[PDB]
């Protein structure tokens, strides 16, 4: 009680060598042995390393392990496409027996790509169910680092939108973020214009998608 | 004195090859033992074992040793034998180690006498059953002799033979040994012999 | 027989209430290798929860689930299990049966969803994200279909019953503060298609047993 696992995110590509340290705390434990585990998005982990250094069959030999008396390390010498994933520590004692690492994610890094950013306005079986969500699309951006407002009648909204980032594409190798601003169907007819601000580092300068429900062949009343 | 032997898996063993396995062993045991070891192919064994007590006060009488066996291939087998041993007594357990193997078809040939003979070997003891194809088999021939024969590579060996003249093949014959494990099917053809 | 262990017995529970989880064992017997069951929460890293010697049947557990937990194995079936009572909202895991060699988990199973809330299975309510000016972009317009309040996990949502599946992102599930799950699957489409190809939600719920199928047409 317990393990540190540090650093919590990283970016590589293929050929770089990525390294990554896990710390017992700390004295009065016994015959402490640590393994690390690689695990990819919806599937089960897959033990990598056991006894600090020790390979398992199957794993190609560019997995590697050590131990110092303070550290416990995993580097990766010449990455492939295969080899981004998350990767947990754990650590076995005659005492306390079984702990994990919080687990690191290794990803990658690009060139910096602006968002496309698009808006959805609620559909009509939503605003008869009894509420509103209007959705903000970024999409294809990076980094993973990206900034939504939500402004209702130019007034600004806060604690009412979820957020939700997709898992780094496996092709292009970015992002897809969506904001989901949700009102009752009485606030969302008592208001007009409704704008989703979109600040990111590829963006010059902040990027403003918004919709009207006023918006024909005829002049409005 | 006393020393009592628990075993935390099972003393008989069936690892499949290739693969790691553990032989852990917990014991309590007064007063201290002094004298600890795992032997194997009577020497002592050759890599490590990890050693310790479960909780390293005055009060306990409990222990547990460790033995890391690593891809262990027909070779490497056997009976490793936990000693452990005090002042008062000496005290041992065996696991006997299979490295479960499907049987291999060591032999499918035709015998002087005109009898086809199959002799396969593997862990545990493979069964013999006799197929024809009429490409699928699933004509079922009945063997009129099938004995066990004394081995010499670290398993068990089974012979199976037919009568060969009742073929009016123009065919194959199937061999088909097999065990818990997995299974290996050898096929003889008269055309081509 | 390969390696394989499969585990079973997953669901939604109330608080209080208890589930029974399995974890049939093939291609090696558990006599011969410590059974460890490991949970994983969602968003979260792995927890190790219990293991067992199928052979002595010594038994170990985590500080947390002792008392309401409790491991066993059967041996003639090869199988072991994760008898959980008493069961709380932070037990909501995916539940990893794993064998053990080398102070290691060597092989683990895919895991069985336990979700433990008051929250009833619900079915979600599937609305269009329609295609637009607002969604279109260079030639390049976005469409979509919201998943909104459904319980619990997980839904699976196709495109043209899996025909479309380039540029679809289906995003995360969310948990809201009503107690229910949202996500939103949208998909980049060149926007010249728009008034000629047809585009539909194909959104599954399991638990509920809802299957919509949803055309997503351009706002008029
Ligand atoms: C021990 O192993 C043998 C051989 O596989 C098996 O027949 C027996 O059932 C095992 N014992 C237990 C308690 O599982």
């Amino acid at each position: 009680i317990q393990m540190t696992q540090s650093p919590s995110s990283l970016s590589a590509s293929v050929g770089d060598r990525v390294t990554i340290t896990c710390r017992a705390s700390q004295r009065g434990l016994r015959n402490v042995a640590v393994a690390w585990y690689q695990q990819k998005p919806g599937k089960a982990p897959k033990l990598l390393i056991y006894s600090a250094s020790s390979l398992y069959s199957g794993v190609p030999s560019r997995f590697s392990g050590s131990r110092s008396g303070t550290d416990f390390t995993l580097t990766i010498s010449s990455l492939q496409p295969e080899d981004f994933a998350t990767y947990y520590c754990q650590q076995w004692a005659v005492h306390s027996l079984i702990t994990f690492g919080q687990g690191t994610k290794v990803e990658i890094k690009r060139t910096v790509a602006a968002p496309s950013v698009f808006i959805f306005p609620p559909s009509d079986s939503q605003l008869k169910s009894g509420t509103a969500s209007v959705v903000c699309l970024l999409n294809n951006f990076y980094p993973r680092e990206a900034k939504v407002q939500w402004k209702v009648d130019n007034a600004l909204q806060s604690g009412n939108s979820q957020e939700s980032v997709t898992e780094q594409d496996s092709k292009d190798s970015t992002y897809s973020l969506s904001s989901t601003l949700t009102l009752s169907k009485a606030d969302y007819e008592k208001h007009k214009v409704y704008a989703c601000e979109v600040t990111h580092q590829g963006l010059s300068s902040p990027v403003t998608k918004s919709f009207n429900r006023g918006e024909y062949k005829d002049d409005d009343d | 004195g006393f020393i009592n032997i628990f075993p935390m898996i099972n003393t008989t063993v069936f690892v499949n090859d290739g693969e790691n396995v553990d032989l852990i062993v917990e014991y309590e045991a007064f007063p201290k033992p002094e004298h600890q070891q795992w032997i194997y192919m009577n020497r002592t064994f050759t890599d490590k074992w990890e050693d310790y007590p479960k909780s390293e006060n005055e009060s306990n009488i409990r222990y547990v040793s460790e033995l890391h066996l690593t891809r262990l291939k027909g070779t490497e087998g056997g009976t490793y034998t936990f000693l452990v041993s005090n002042s008062d007594v000496n005290a041992a357990i065996a696991f006997n180690v299979y490295v479960n193997t499907k049987p291999e078809i060591l032999t499918y040939d035709r015998l002087v006498n005109g009898m086809l003979q199959c002799v396969a070997a593997g862990f545990p003891e493979p069964t013999i059953d006799w197929y024809f194809c009429p490409q699928r088999c699933s004509a079922s021939v009945l063997p009129v002799d099938v004995q066990t024969l004394n081995s010499s590579f670290g398993k068990l060996v089974v012979q199976s033979s037919i009568d060969s003249s009742a073929f009016k093949h123009n065919g194959t014959v199937e061999c088909k040994a097999y065990n818990d494990v997995g299974k290996t099917s050898a096929y003889f053809n008269f055309a081509f012999k | 027989s390969e390696v394989q262990l499969v585990e079973s017995g997953g669901g939604l529970v109330q608080p209080g209430g208890s589930l029974r989880l399995s974890c049939a064992a093939s291609g090696f017997n558990i006599s011969v290798y410590m059974m460890h069951w490991v949970r994983q929460a969602p968003g979260k890293g792995l927890e190790w929860v219990a293991s067992i010697y199928p052979y002595s049947g010594y038994t170990y557990y985590a500080d947390s689930v002792k008392g309401r937990f409790t491991i066993s194995a059967d041996t003639s079936k090869n199988t072991a299990y994760l008898q959980m009572n008493s069961l709380r909202a932070e037990d909501t895991a995916v539940y990893y049966c794993a064998r053990y060699v080398y102070h290691a988990l060597d092989y683990w199973g895919q895991g069985t969803l336990v979700t433990v809330s008051s929250a009833s299975t619900k079915g979600p309510s599937v609305f269009p994200l329609a295609p637009s000016s607002k969604s279109t972009s260079g030639g390049t317009a976005a469409l979509g279909c919201l998943v909104k309040d459904y319980f619990p996990e997980p839904v699976t949502v196709s495109w043209n019953s899996g025909a479309l599946t380039s540029g679809v992102h289906t995003f995360p599930a969310v948990l809201q503060s009503s107690g229910l799950y949202s996500l939103s699957s949208v998909v980049t489409v060149p926007s010249s298609s728009l008034g000629t190809q047809t585009y539909i939600c194909n959104v599954n719920h399991k638990p509920s047993n809802t299957k919509v199928d949803k055309k997503v047409e351009p706002k008029s």
